[PDB]
């Protein structure tokens, strides 16, 4: 009663060049592909024109009220993130940094703060106030890296378009990788008392609760591609074209 | 501290130490739900004699080197539901006459257990649900050849590599139900019984090929999973159980002994003609809640022994059975489908039917065998096996006489047909034999059928029709419940309603606008015993 | 199309997941011991209900190190580079008010007590814990992209997240926990 450690993929490779081709016609908003005009050469202007893990985890959160206008012994917690406070054109800086219910969030300035003070230090206003912080206590082939590793990770694909698609009026490039995402996520059934190194699957094998996990892309990349029409060729690029990563959803 | 013989019984609470005080005789030993926190040697080496040991629910966290070794006549210890998983030092020691070992609860992981469990040659059964462990390796159990049971549900398990259980030639019933596992891609455990891979995700199922001896399973449980395909068994030839509910299934000897295959839940939509010619000895079948739009056993002998057949909840649109074809049937549940037209003797066939559900398909019924009805009507006239029939919702406008002449059923229910009308004699010949009768929801007007002459008759409902009136029982008859709840009834003259109170016992009105006047049977009746 | 699979083993799945969700968000092992500390003082209500609250053409109609000159340069129209289209969702609303049976956001309600059996969750006493489900039509098709390892799955697209105050020993925690609700979803 082995588990199982090699699985074939020519099938999830061919689907995926099926989708691919509906998807490039969709793109190129055809029911059918042009038939190839005769062989043309570029002009120099289209040659012109080519030269040219912490987000999981829980947050503490201290609140540290008030004491044009300027806004000014905090250094008990040592937290990270900046401001969301109660109540033209107006904007704030520091004493002279550029920074922006309002909202001026971003998790440094009161790094500086923390790290060295001076006598007076606080924000500027020009043409109930106070601070929030959170911070998570202490306690608390692209991308995969093991040769048919069975977990959720981008496998790699060639497409070339005269050989998979047949598609003899695509001029450039010859082909392009379209890498696909494969492996399965499997589902963790909880209790509520579990070891402290199973707590640490969860943020991986199924980070939104689902009820059912998949393995979807994560990080895709454009494609251009030159073609013509008539006498005048056409420069096109399309959207969401190549993988770099995949993730459990 | 209770004792009666030799035995001692230590409370849900007050302890946090192992007593001392007891009697060095004592041969069992009860400490349950105290506040323990640890296990000497010293207090409880004194006790030799002891055999059983149960120390669940504690909060044991450190078990000293050499504490069970002492006892020299053991055959039970518990310690389930303990913090075990704080405990470099520590662990069991060998374990000669030890039966039994329970450490489910205590929230152990993968690579503890080498250590926290030594030598044991007498082990038969070995429970491990409900921990934290994720992979069994080639080392996990050794030196433990008389191991029979493994109960290893509730954990995390993902990997199970190549071996894990070569150190076990006695094992006879696994159980991996509520893990994590995807893919199984061989199995060789000749001599296991039961095995069961119920609520994982896995997507196939395969097992060995060419083995020395035929595998020994029979009993094998894969529901609730993620499977795409029927699975591949032509190597088990001894399996009687099996079941595959509620998976992703498609359909595109092996198993001449299956007696049990339940197939609820998947996507089937179309089944080849040679599937179930192999199912020699099948009794049980389900098919429920797939997405068939036919079914087929024309040829003649096929399917010799099925018992039941459940087809309710699919798309049906015809049923081409055949004659001298599922001659052992007894029950057949079709509610929940779309059939409408069907030629007049499907189900006059079957030889050994007695159960017939038809609720919420379109169904008209024949007009018995003398003035039959139009084409496309269904023939219920001489099915001489049936016993309960059921017809509620099939937009029944009209009931022919004689519909049910030579059927001696005990149960019949035409509830939810409005505007339903029962012509002179459509019950004709259920008098000696009916037991139950419901009709309610129908709205008819006045009910053309003479109660009085059904003798066998014991509970009927009539609510929600609307009547008024009704006719006379002048006999004791059978009747002992009787509901009339929102219907239109004024006044309840005793004259028409003698002779039941020799046998009813409840009774409902509710809901019907009763008058003032008169009416003095009633209120004797609710003077009586009669409920309501 | 054949998508019998019933719709109470769902709710109890994502229930499920939830437990172990929040449970691994905050780090514990176990969960804290309740304890009876019904005067919460009004200063950390504060901070709850605070916390709470928050072709392709190049130059150097005629036409037919990054600033955005997106507006200068569409009102001339009527070194940059511009990109011009050739002259040729299932949030909230649509699934609650319109009939679907496709992938689609479907609600839930999420009790403490009732079906986490939880006794030391101060604020809130539950909250909507919505989910996606439903199948997906094989090749939307405008924005869909096919990359997945089978039929593209229904899963979620907008999140937001959860505050709750709960109460460790004798301290009060203010907590945040992120993609906790899910507002929308789409097929891959």
């Amino acid at each position: 009663l082995s588990t199982c450690t090699t699985l074939d993929f020519g099938h999830i490779k061919k689907k995926r060049v099926e989708a691919i081709r509906g998807q490039i016609l969709s793109k190129l908003r055809l029911t059918s592909p042009p038939e190839p005009t005769v062989m043309t050469h570029v002009p120099y202007q289209v040659l012109a024109l080519y030269n040219s893990e912490s987000e999981y985890y829980a947050k503490e959160i201290h609140k540290f009220d008030m004491i044009k206008v300027f806004r000014f012994n905090l250094f008990r917690a040592e937290f990270r993130v900046l401001r969301v406070p109660n109540p033209q054109r107006i904007e704030l800086f520091q004493i002279q940094r550029y920074i922006g219910w309002l909202s001026f969030d971003v998790t440094d300035t009161v790094r500086e703060w923390l790290l060295r003070r001076e006598s007076n230090l606080g924000l500027e206003i020009s043409i109930n106030p106070h601070l929030i912080l959170m911070m998570i206590p202490p306690h608390r082939t692209n991308y995969c890296f093991r040769n048919l590793e069975e977990n959720c990770c981008v496998r790699p694909l060639y497409i070339d378009f005269r050989q998979d698609l047949g598609w003899k009026w695509v001029h450039e490039p010859k082909g392009y990788y379209a890498n696909f995402c494969s492996g399965p996520c499997p589902y963790l059934r909880s209790a509520d008392t579990t070891h402290s190194t199973v707590l640490g699957l969860y943020n991986t094998l199924n980070p939104e609760a689902s009820a059912s996990p998949c393995c979807v892309p994560q990080d895709l990349e454009p494609l251009t591609i030159l073609y013509y029409v008539g006498r005048t060729p056409k420069v096109e690029q399309l959207s969401n074209m190549v993988v770099k990563s995949c993730k459990c959803s | 501290c209770k004792m009666v013989d030799k035995k001692v019984s230590c409370q849900v609470l007050g302890l946090l130490q192992v007593p001392s005080v007891l009697p060095p005789d004592t041969e069992t030993l009860d400490l349950s739900g105290n506040q323990l926190r640890s296990i000497l040697a010293s207090p409880l080496g004194f006790y030799t004699a002891l055999r059983h040991l149960d120390l669940s629910t504690n909060e044991i966290s450190f078990l000293q080197p050499g504490a069970f070794q002492a006892l020299t006549h053991l055959e039970h210890l518990s310690l389930a539901h303990n913090r075990l998983a704080m405990a470099s030092a520590g662990g069991l020691g060998p374990l000669p006459r030890v039966t039994s070992l329970d450490l489910s609860g205590n929230s152990l992981y993968s690579g503890l257990l080498e250590r926290l469990l030594g030598e044991a040659p007498s082990l038969h059964t070995l429970s491990l649900a409900e921990n934290s462990l994720t992979r069994l390796t080639r080392h996990t159990f050794r030196d433990m050849p008389a191991l029979e049971q493994l109960d290893l549900h509730s954990n995390v398990l993902m990997d199970i590599e190549d071996g894990a259980f070569e150190g076990l030639p006695r094992l006879t019933h696994l159980n991996l139900s509520r893990n994590s596992l995807t893919c199984i891609s061989d199995f060789s455990l000749q001599q296991l019984r039961v095995l069961d891979l119920s609520c994982n995700s896995i997507e196939a199922f395969q097992t060995a090929s060419q083995p020395q001896a035929e595998f020994q399973l029979t009993w094998l449980d894969l529901r609730e999973n993620k499977l795409l395909h029927f699975p591949d068994l032509a190597a088990l030839p001894r399996l009687i159980y099996l079941n595959l509910s509620n998976n992703l299934i498609r359909l595109p000897r092996p198993l001449s002994q299956l007696l049990n295959l339940d197939l609820s839940y998947n996507e089937i939509e179309l089944i080849p003609d040679s599937f179930l010619e192999h199912l020699t000895s099948l009794c049980f079948l389900n098919l429920s809640r797939n997405c068939l739009r036919t079914f087929e056993a024309r040829r003649l002998g096929s399917l010799p022994c099925l018992m039941l057949l459940d087809l309710s909840h699919n798309a049906l649109e015809t049923l081409e059975l055949g004659a001298r074809a599922l001659g052992s049937l007894r029950t057949l549940l079709l509610q929940g489908n779309a059939l409408r037209d069907l030629p007049p003797y499907t189900f006059a066939n079957l030889a050994s039917l007695q159960r017939l559900n038809l609720q919420g398909n379109r169904v008209s019924p024949c007009g018995g065998p003398d003035e039959p009805g139009p084409s496309g009507c269904v023939a219920f006239s001489g099915i001489t096996s049936l016993r309960s029939l059921s017809l509620v919702d099939n937009e029944i406008e009209l009931l022919r006489a004689g519909a049910f002449l030579h059927t001696p059923l005990t149960e019949l229910d035409l509830s939810s047909n409005p505007g339903l009308e029962v012509a002179t004699g459509a019950l004709g010949g259920l008098e000696a034999s009916l037991e139950v009768l419901a009709l309610q929801g129908n709205g008819l007007m006045v009910l053309q059928v003479d109660l009085p002459c059904f003798i066998c008759l014991k509970r009927l409902n009539l609510a929600e029709n609307r009547l008024s009136h009704l006719p006379a029982w002048t006999q004791a008859v059978s009747l002992e419940v009787l509901d009339l709840r929102n219907n239109s009834f004024s006044l309840l003259p005793g004259s028409a309603m003698g002779g039941l109170e020799t046998s009813l016992r409840r009774l409902y009105l509710q809901g019907n606008p009763l008058s003032c006047c008169g009416n003095g049977w009633l209120a004797a009746q609710l003077h009586q015993g009669r409920v309501d």
